[PDB]
């Protein structure tokens, strides 16, 4: 299963998985291709904060689905 | 018993104030 | 590294004082079991 | 949504601080166990009307906006309070001051049990 | 490749919302997006600013939700601004302006993200009278340091002004990053809906206060520069056979020609000219 | 929730029609002005501000 993840800044990522796969995974293929720690990834499917206790078979995700990047921010 | 007496003094203690931290933790 | 005066049981919120500041509400690290900090001992504690 | 961005604010850490005086204009004067002193023209996250001169509060650091009343007992230092053990004294220990004992268990022991006594023979115990 | 001396194009409108939201919070530190494009090898162009929702303390910041910025864009490409994301900026309340330790943890997402990413500090209470103490900052990585290499590219423009502040200096400066060139290129229209307008007055032109109001001002000027000229004539009776140098030795203050007796006039003749003429005028353009 | 807080202090003398001297209770003392519509005439000196 093919996907497409996007990002603020116009970087689009496509990307290999399987609806077994578990949400952790994903953010570690994307640590791996990036290099980006786990902790800094944040996603977002249509709307809804993903969370890492679900398939894609859950959240009925579909193949060439849009998901979005969002970098954990921080400052001080 | 008049008085013509005198003592001596203890500090003021308040002098700490907090500070920026400089930690360089990746 | 400060004191804690007054636990609060199954209520996670902790009491700790300076004994040079004020007295501060606080809680627990990740790390740290919630059962072996019995009141009333000397702990270590983050400056942020 | 109101309650959600209520939530974040709240966060855990807080400085125990107490409200010497209380004025409407719903504005009030803390002292703040850093032994610092502010003003404030509103209380924020407690109830104005709950809140009483002498309430212990948990302030936030920055901004001494009330964030939690800390009604909690957590007063003075433990004295007095141990359950331990009734104390040990018997009367047979005490020589002479007969009258003495009999004069305070009048003046204290009866009012603590016969209140109504006194109550329906139209007197105010000491 | 290698970067050089290259520059940084913020709008005026872009500067007004930074001092703007950095000056709201200011018991606290704030942060924020911002967008523009990377128009050419080597300038970097900011548009658009926006904030937020964040859970400021009186020394850190983080960001709380993201769905809110993931709406943001899409809305506003809606209306015309499809530009992406260039940077991020955020505020040191009283301190110099310089990284943290953690703002490179932080950076080092963006430049793994993005290759030319800038960062942008504020500081909004030094910028108090009539300066702004903005800077902007890019990451060295550790390992070409060691390397003979060094940062960058020269060409003659890299040193004007560009002195580092001994404050910075102190915390990784070059050691861990470099400073880059900034300045504010105000286009043509934004211009002139300020020059020709902060400051104006139409009928204001011709208004006179001709009452005790003026007289009263007369009555004092002339009055003391009476005895500021009984000074003068006195500071100047000596006629000691003495050398002018002699005279700027014992030279303090209070030199009644210059320091005083000038200036009075030139006021006293601006406000009687001025009076006069308008008057003239008044009395020729109604009836 | 968004209220600031606010300094407690004194003013000590009054110096010129604008410029007041004014101490905290334990901080250093100042010199400040004083705001729109404030009507200085209750700024009489030992008043808590």
């Amino acid at each position: 299963m093919q996907i497409f993840v996007k990002t603020l800044t116009g970087k689009t990522i496509t990307l290999e998985v399987e609806p077994s796969d578990t949400i952790e995974n994903v953010k570690a293929k994307i640590q791996d291709k990036e290099g980006i720690p786990p902790d800094q990834q944040r996603l977002i499917f249509a709307g809804k904060q993903l969370e890492d206790g679900r398939t894609l078979s859950d959240y009925n995700i579909q193949r060439e689905s849009t998901l979005h990047l969002v970098l954990r921010l921080r400052g001080g | 018993q008049p008085s013509g007496n005198t003592s001596s003094s203890a500090l003021m203690q308040g002098q700490r104030a907090p500070q920026k931290p400089s930690q360089n933790l990746v | 590294c400060t004191k804690i005066i007054n636990a609060d049981s199954e209520d996670p919120k902790y009491i700790i004082n300076v004994k040079q500041f004020a007295k501060f509400v606080v809680d627990l690290s990740d790390q740290v079991a919630p059962t072996d900090i019995e009141e009333g001992m000397r702990v270590g504690v983050d400056r942020n | 949504e109101n309650s959600e961005k209520i939530k974040v604010n709240k966060t855990l850490p807080y400085l125990v601080s107490n409200v010497i005086e209380l004025l409407d204009v719903k504005c009030a004067v803390i002292k703040t166990s850093t032994r610092q002193t502010y003003f404030l023209p509103v209380i924020g996250l407690v109830d104005a009307e709950k809140l009483k001169p002498g309430d212990l509060v948990g302030v936030n650091k920055d901004s001494y906006l009330i964030l939690e009343t800390l009604p909690t007992e957590y007063d003075s230092r433990v004295k007095a309070m141990e359950v331990d053990e009734r104390p040990t004294e018997q009367y047979s220990d005490i020589g002479g001051l007969d009258k003495q004992i009999q004069e305070l268990v009048e003046a204290i022991v009866l009012p603590m049990n016969h209140k109504e006594k006194f109550e329906n023979l139209g007197i105010q115990p000491p | 490749a290698v970067d050089t001396a290259e520059q940084v194009y913020i709008s005026s409108l872009a500067l007004l919302k930074m001092l703007k939201h950095g000056r709201a919070g200011v018991p606290m530190e704030v942060m924020g997006l911002m967008l523009g494009e990377f128009v050419d090898d080597y300038t970097v162009r900011v548009i658009d600013v926006f904030a937020m929702p964040q859970s400021g303390t009186g020394v850190s910041v983080e960001a709380v939700d993201p769905v809110f910025q993931a709406k943001m864009l899409d809305m506003l490409k809606q209306t015309g601004r499809p530009e992406m994301v260039v940077g991020w900026y955020h505020s040191h309340p009283g301190f110099g302006c310089w990284l943290s330790g953690v703002d490179i943890n932080t950076q080092q997402s963006f430049e793994a993200l993005s290759e030319r990413a800038v960062a942008v500090v504020v500081d909004p209470i030094q910028s108090v009278k009539g300066k702004v103490v903005i800077d902007a900052f890019r990451l060295i990585n550790a390992n070409m340091m060691v390397l003979g290499h060094e940062p960058r590219q020269t060409t003659s423009n890299l040193g004007h002004l560009n002195k580092p502040s001994i404050q910075a200096l102190i915390h990784g400066l070059n050691r861990h990053y470099y400073s880059i060139t900034i300045n504010y290129r105000k286009n043509e229209l934004e211009q002139k809906m300020l020059l020709n307008l902060h400051k104006k007055s139409w009928m204001e032109g011709l208004t006179l206060q001709d009452y005790s109001e003026h007289c009263k001002h007369n009555e004092s000027v002339v009055k003391e520069m009476l005895e500021l000229a009984k000074n003068y004539n006195k500071a100047v009776e000596e006629e000691d056979k003495m050398t002018p140098e002699q005279l700027a030795i014992k030279n303090v203050g209070k030199q009644d020609p210059k320091r005083h007796l000038e200036e009075h006039v030139d006021v006293l003749m601006t406000s009687n000219i001025v009076q006069c003429l308008a008057a003239m005028l008044d009395t020729v353009v109604f009836k | 929730l968004q209220s600031v807080g606010q300094i407690v202090g004194e003013v000590l003398k009054q110096l010129t029609e604008e410029k007041f001297i004014v101490k905290a209770t334990n901080g250093p003392r100042y010199v400040v002005g004083c705001r729109r519509q404030l009507d200085k005439s209750k700024l009489k000196p030992g008043t808590r501000v």
